[PDB]
RNA sequence: AUGAUGUCAUACUUAUCCUGUCCCUUUUUUUUCC
């Protein structure tokens, strides 16, 4: 996303699944990182869906609870071409706040 | 260094991912060629810039479009070096 | 109108199981589309058939019957004479056909 | 009943610049044979050692027992080593000619 | 320890404030606490703090004197008008010169 | 293919390397017969490497296998393996073997129709 | 709260109460708001001037706004210019009435030495232009164009990243016509860092509208090896 | 999967057990009231039932015993199944043996459902 | 050991070893507050370059080795080695094979976000390192004694083909499968090709007909151990691939199901998983047949005591009659009563996975 | 009318953080016997 640099996107042929959100992630844009608007519904590709990852949130990984949506700005830029918005690299926030969690308690 | 090299992947990565971006080093014969070649798909597209040529021309719309696609091989002569 | 974007050429094959949709350069798409139960239609997810530097007159589908579908498209390459500072394979660089085809079996297009 | 990190070889600290070998010798002679020991010479190398017993045993014996011992008004500096890398290759030629010795030696193969 | 800043603010609370209210004091500045503020000012900051070297009578006390009152410098600190920490730091730099 | 922030040390050694010299006449395998070449493959490289190297074999076998074969990248992948030097060499000797077995009208290279 | 649920709801209810009674008193709360613990945040109050302002019609609270951004304290007119960034993408099309209004002071951030304010302006144009595409409000865009332009040269990635979603915005509602005029000279300049800037920027077009560009092209003349003009174009009916 | 990951198995259920503090009479072992039978897998191909025996007695006596041995050479399977005389002896020996090393070879012992009398 | 002692940085002449002193600063990244790491790490990141590889691994990689690393501190230095691993892009060629021999365990490990650093960072080196530098360096583990080596090997290749396309380095397997020397070569192919499936899954579809050739010339195999593994990649295979392929696989049939009656133990449990992936990838008909006969053997099963034998049959279970072409009474009457009577059972749910 | 380097602290930006989660790590001398 727009807040950390080191983030990568899938970038394949979008498809027919449509994309889904943890309840702690829900309610927002993936790409504008915004908050409000949502105008039409995300796709991913057809690897990003297979598997387990069936229903799961495209950002924090979890569970799919509700639909994921493209905020009215880049549905005007045509920022949802670009397929797959599935991030296919962890981040480095999740595993150091994990890791300082079982460093403290 | 790091910089040159990382934008220098960056930007043939974003190329041959986008024909006709360019680059810090992009000389005036692809500039002008990817330019051209634009021209062409955009003419044949526009079911109109057809119309338009094949009046002017007194060529038929078959035979237009054929001459396009064949000038978008090496629109601008041939390569500079 | 878009250079790599497809859209222009559209093809279909005979028997109805799948439409190609190609762009001018470097990219071709293919729907496989199946009755569903209701029997109402349903379309697939896109396979994909992209190849560099290379143009395309015409695409088309060839009629076979029930077998792999299979789309004939004129071609040319025009990477090389994009490198031949004398002008030469600007000539002497002639069209290819190229028989791509769908496989059912594995899911994707070959050439 | 060993801590797998107990070897014979330790790393000694805290060591009398130009204190005489055989002092040493008899100092970690009280506890097994010697196999070998090296002293630093570098003025960083300077006063630190490695010794290497002929035995795990007298080694572990002695890394646990003269552990904090005072020589000349400093206490002594212990440790196992991590013998973890190494600096050579291992000569394939004299490897392989032993071993002909061996093999023909003892008729195996 | 302390940085010019912090330093520079602790010389102008002290004039305005007067030598008492360590608390405003120590209010003022983020991670700084009364006690340290009072111990810094009257160890370094204070102008009374005379800072230059040794003379060699300076010298010739301090050395007399730590040898007849042993290692009590919060003593012998103010019969030769520098803090403990001078004195402590300068006989050892003079015991480690002479040895 | 997902970043674009390492490079594609294929075209970086492509640009970079020294190759050998007739490594350019393009060849077909199917104008050709292996099994004869195969055993001077075999003991060739028994003597490079001075053991025998089961994977190294079959590695060049697989790699000559479709229509066409890139000598340049078998150059690249065998220098790995072999001395570098050794590598520009060895294909310096066989490329034009397969030239020649692939003129002849068998598929057989000529030094072996001699011998 | 250390936690993103809990200052979501709180600003949803600022929005609510505002509804309830009246924007002035909620309002003049909201921006006593100097709150130095900056993000966890004073930001999250932007957010909430910014609900309120939207749900009783902005008439009300721009002023208030536009008369905070002299307060001389540093985090509070960066505080009216965010609130402004949010105004501006939480009610969208109404802008092409409050953009005349808005302007000089946009142009004021855009003029001083802090990156601060030029970030920060920066995200506002983006959000005002996305909001008034297709509604004939293009001279004061080009104008904020204009000031926005020469920070392209710059380093920190925040304001360089928040300068470059500002052109693309000013790309939808300017047309590309515009960005290419402004993005010619430096095409091929003799410099590299500016060459490197300039064809960023130029490929960021190329990307989206590269239809659009065929009609915008400058005509250039022919050498003797080569054939750079177009004819087709130009065939006289 | 190689058969000391199915001692893991059991050493982890007991583990587990005991983690959840659960009580005795719904411990996994509860299915088995009606068997005395102990399969031993893992064993050295050198064993005989005297050592076996002389060990296992540990927790009780030994009703029979059954050392699966291949009979045209003879020779040990490595394999048996004991016969204790309370089915509280199985359970002690299922805990406590799971996982001994005798001879290098970490024998793996567990309940037997339905002894097959050969 | 070094910091100890002092010295002035000229009098270190050796200005490589300057360097060394300097680089010392591990220490600081190591232990030392939030803001002595972060200035740490980025002197480190932007002076990597002018450090250069030799030093860097020659001083990094003995603390890697160390017994007594903690969780942190092990996290951190893969921090540190993934950026420097960003600057250097080339110069790790010589350094492969030692960055590989410390990071190979995170590969194999119970903790989640370790595996999946270990693993993101070989596929880094992978791109960063030229594939022939790869192969040539990690070949003679393939044959190396030690099984551990032999499956963290495995494992880390599928990562660098999945980083590199397949295709690529397809040839090189080919090899491998077919070695002849020793088996133990061989079984670690078909290792490799169990876990590129398992990892990549359904972008395997193009390749699944070259794979399946390379692999299945060890489902007959006299050695046991090879038979095994190989069923258990076919069965990998097939749960990436599905519904697809079948025509593909159709070459291996025969020989599984040849196999299914006759085995005993635990070729019996690796074909009977192969089986069951297979039978949904198959046509209503062709299938219906295939799965009534199977369902016999199965039956027979639910009673065993060995452990995947039991969790295979559940599986098996689940896919087979949990398909559109069976009848209800059929399971209600042959399959619902021994199962219930013989899953449902207190240590099944003291296990996590059987859960 | 400021260069750089600075283990120089303070400001400041990112509605980034501060709850997410561990499910395919199970790896070896075939070995549950009517
Ligand atoms: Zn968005
Ligand atoms: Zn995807
Ligand atoms: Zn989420």
């Amino acid at each position: 996303a727009k807040h950390h640099p080191d983030l990568i996107f899938c970038r394949k042929q979008a498809g027919v699944a449509i994309g889904r959100l943890c309840e702690k992630c829900d309610g927002k844009c993936v790409i504008c990182d915004s908050y409000v608007r949502p105008c039409t519904l995300v796709r991913i590709c057809d690897e990003c869906n297979y598997g387990s990852y069936q229903g799961r949130c495209v950002i924090c990984g979890g569970p799919g609870v509700s639909d994921a949506y493209y905020c009215k700005e880049c549905t005007i830029q045509e920022k949802d071409r670009d397929g797959c918005p599935k991030i296919v690299n962890l981040g480095s926030s999740k595993t150091d706040l994990f890791y300082e969690r079982k460093k403290y308690g | 260094m790091t910089d040159r090299y990382t934008i220098h992947s960056q930007l043939e990565h974003l190329q041959s991912k986008y024909i006709g971006t360019g680059h810090a080093d992009t000389t005036k014969w692809e500039w002008l060629v990817n330019q051209h070649r634009d021209s062409y798909c955009s003419y044949m597209g526009h079911f109109d810039l057809l119309n338009y040529f094949a009046i002017a021309e007194n060529e038929s719309k078959a035979r237009v479009r054929f001459n396009l696609m064949e000038k978008m091989l090496q629109p601008c002569g041939p390569p500079a070096d | 109108c878009r250079r790599i974007v497809p859209g222009q050429f559209l093809a279909v094959d005979p028997k109805g199981r799948a439409v190609m949709i190609s762009a001018i350069e470097k990219q071709k798409l293919v729907y496989i589309l199946n009755r569903d139960a209701a029997a109402r239609l349903t379309i697939s997810s896109p396979l994909e058939a992209h190849k560099a530097n290379t143009l395309v007159y015409h695409v088309v589908g060839v009629d076979v019957g029930f077998e792999n579908p299979m789309f004939a498209c004129l071609e040319m390459d025009y990477e090389e004479a994009d490198n031949d500072p004398t002008g030469e394979a600007a000539a002497n660089t002639q069209q290819t056909l190229t028989f791509y085809e769908l496989d059912l079996g594995l899911n994707h297009v070959v050439r | 009943r060993l801590p797998p990190e107990v070897n014979r070889i330790l790393y000694i600290r805290n060591l009398p610049y130009k204190i005489t070998a055989e002092e040493m010798y008899d100092i970690f002679g009280k506890y097994g044979p010697i196999r070998q020991i090296r002293v630093g010479n570098t003025p960083e190398t300077r006063g630190t050692a490695y010794v290497v017993y002929e035995d795990i045993f007298d080694a572990k014996n002695a890394c646990d027992h003269l552990s904090g011992f005072n020589v000349c008004n400093r206490y002594l500096v212990v440790l196992y080593y991590n013998a973890n890398r190494a600096f050579q290759k291992m000569d394939t030629k004299k490897k392989e000619e032993q071993l002909k010795l061996l093999k023909e030696k003892y008729g195996i193969n | 320890v302390w940085r010019n800043t912090e330093d520079e603010i602790l010389k102008a609370a002290v004039m305005k404030y007067g030598k008492n209210q360590w608390s405003r004091i120590a209010s003022l500045l983020h991670r700084k606490s009364a006690k340290q503020c009072k111990a810094r000012w009257y160890e370094w900051l204070d102008p009374s703090i005379k800072k230059t070297e040794w003379s060699r009578e300076e010298e010739e006390k301090l050395l007399h004197l730590a040898k007849l009152m042993p290692t009590q410098w919060r003593t012998i600190a103010p019969i030769i008008g520098r803090t403990a920490a001078q004195c402590l730091e300068h006989y050892e730099f003079l015991l480690d010169k002479a040895a | 293919e997902q970043d674009n922030r390492f490079s594609n040390k294929q075209k970086k050694l492509l640009k970079q390397l020294k190759f050998a010299e007739c490594l350019e006449k393009k060849v077909d395998m199917s104008k050709v017969n292996l099994e004869v070449i195969k055993p001077w493959i075999t003991k060739r490289v028994t003597e490079i490497l001075g053991f025998e190297d089961d994977v190294v074999i079959e590695f060049i076998f697989n790699q000559l296998e479709v229509k066409n074969p890139d000598s340049k990248m078998m150059q690249i992948n065998l220098t790995g393996f072999l001395n570098g030097k050794n590598a520009r060499e060895f294909m310096g000797e066989l490329w034009p073997l397969l030239l020649s077995a692939q003129e002849n009208i068998a598929g057989i290279p000529s030094a072996f129709l001699e011998l | 709260a250390h936690k993103k649920a809990i200052r979501r709801a709180t600003v949803n209810t600022f929005g609510y109460i505002a509804k309830a009674i009246g924007p002035h008193d909620v309002l003049a709360t909201l921006l006593n708001n100097l709150k130095v613990q900056e993000r966890q945040n004073r930001v999250c109050t932007t957010v909430a001037i910014a609900i309120v302002a939207e749900t009783c019609s902005p008439f009300t609270v721009l002023p208030a706004l536009m008369n905070e951004y002299r307060v001389p304290e540093l985090n509070v007119q960066n505080g009216v210019l965010k609130s402004l960034s949010f105004l501006f993408e939480y009610i969208g099309e109404m802008g092409k009435d409050y953009i005349y209004a808005v302007t000089p002071l946009l142009e004021d951030a855009l003029m001083d030495r802090d990156l601060v304010h030029r970030q920060t302006a920066s995200a506002v144009v983006q959000h005002m232009s996305l909001g008034v595409y297709g509604f004939g409000c293009e001279d004061s865009l080009n104008h904020l164009l204009n000031y926005v332009w020469p920070n392209v040269f710059e380093t920190s990635p925040h304001v360089i990243q928040a300068v470059m979603g500002a052109l693309e915005g000013l790309r939808v509602a300017i047309g590309p016509c515009r960005m290419l005029q402004y993005c010619l000279q430096g095409l091929f300049h003799p410099a590299r860092k500016v060459r490197d800037v300039y064809w960023k920027i130029y490929n960021s077009i190329y990307i989206g509208s590269q239809d659009a560009l065929i009609a915008h092209y400058p005509r250039i003349y022919n050498d003797d090896k080569n054939t750079y003009i177009r004819y087709e174009l130009d065939y006289i009916l | 999967m190689n058969p000391l990951t199915k001692v893991k198995l059991i050493n982890e259920l007991n583990e587990r057990e005991v983690q959840l503090g659960v009580a005795d009479k719904v411990s996994w072992h509860s299915e088995y009231k009606d068997s005395a039978w102990i399969f031993l897998g893992g064993l050295p191909y050198e064993l005989t039932e005297g050592d076996i025996i002389c060990v296992f007695s540990q927790y009780g006596e030994i009703v029979n015993i059954n050392l699966v041995r291949d009979k045209k050479t003879g020779k040990s399977k490595g394999f048996c199944f004991l016969c204790y005389e309370d089915q509280r002896s199985t359970i002690l020996a299922v805990d406590n043996f799971n996982g001994i090393k005798i001879k290098g070879r970490t024998i793996r012992v567990d309940h037997v459902s339905n002894y097959r009398a050969p | 050991d070094k910091l100890l002692v002092d010295v002035d940085e000229s009098t270190l002449s050796p200005e490589e070893q300057k360097e060394r002193k300097i680089m010392k600063l591990l220490l600081k990244i190591k232990n030392g507050t939030p803001p002595m790491r972060k200035a740490a790490l980025r002197q480190i990141t932007d002076k990597a370059r002018e450090f250069g590889a030799g030093p860097l691994f020659n001083q990094i990689l003995p603390l890697l080795m160390s017994p007594t690393l903690e969780d942190q501190e092990r996290h951190l230095l893969v921090k540190v080695i993934d950026r420097i691993l960003y600057k250097l892009d080339d110069l790790v060629r010589p350094y492969v094979h030692k960055i590989l021999v410390v990071i190979e365990p995170l590969l194999i490990d119970e903790d989640y976000y370790a595996r999946v650093e270990g693993r993101e960072i070989i596929s880094n080196l992978a791109k960063a390192a030229g594939l022939a530098t790869m192969i040539s360096t990690m070949r003679p583990d393939i044959d190396n004694m030690d099984e551990y080596v032999r499956n963290t090997t495995a494992r880390a290749f599928a990562v660098v083909a999945s980083a590199l396309g397949i295709p690529s380095l397809l040839p090189f397997l080919k090899a491998v499968c077919k070695s002849k020397k020793s088996w133990q070569a061989r079984h670690t192919g078909i290792k490799i090709v169990q876990q590129i499936a398992i990892l990549m899954g359904c972008a395997i579809l193009p390749h699944l007909r070259s794979l399946v050739e390379i692999i299945e010339h060890g489902l007959v195999d006299e050695q046991q151990k090879v038979r095994t593994i190989s069923a258990l990649a076919i069965a990998a295979l097939a749960e990436a691939a599905t519904p697809y392929g079948i025509e593909s696989f159709d070459s291996v049939l025969k020989p599984l199901w040849k196999g299914i009656r006759q085995h005993r133990g635990k070729g019996l449990a690796a074909f009977l998983k192969a089986i069951g992936y297979l039978i949904p990838l198959m046509d209503a008909e062709y299938a219906n047949y295939y799965t009534r006969e199977v369902m016999l053997i199965l039956i027979r099963e639910f009673q065993s005591p060995d452990e995947e034998m039991k969790k295979i049959v559940l599986k098996v279970v689940k896919q087979c009659c949990g398909t559109d072409g069976v009848e209800a009474n059929y399971i209600k009457t042959e399959i619902l009563p021994p199962f219930f009577k013989h899953f449902w059972q207190h240590r099944m749910a003291l296990d996590r996975r059987n859960y």
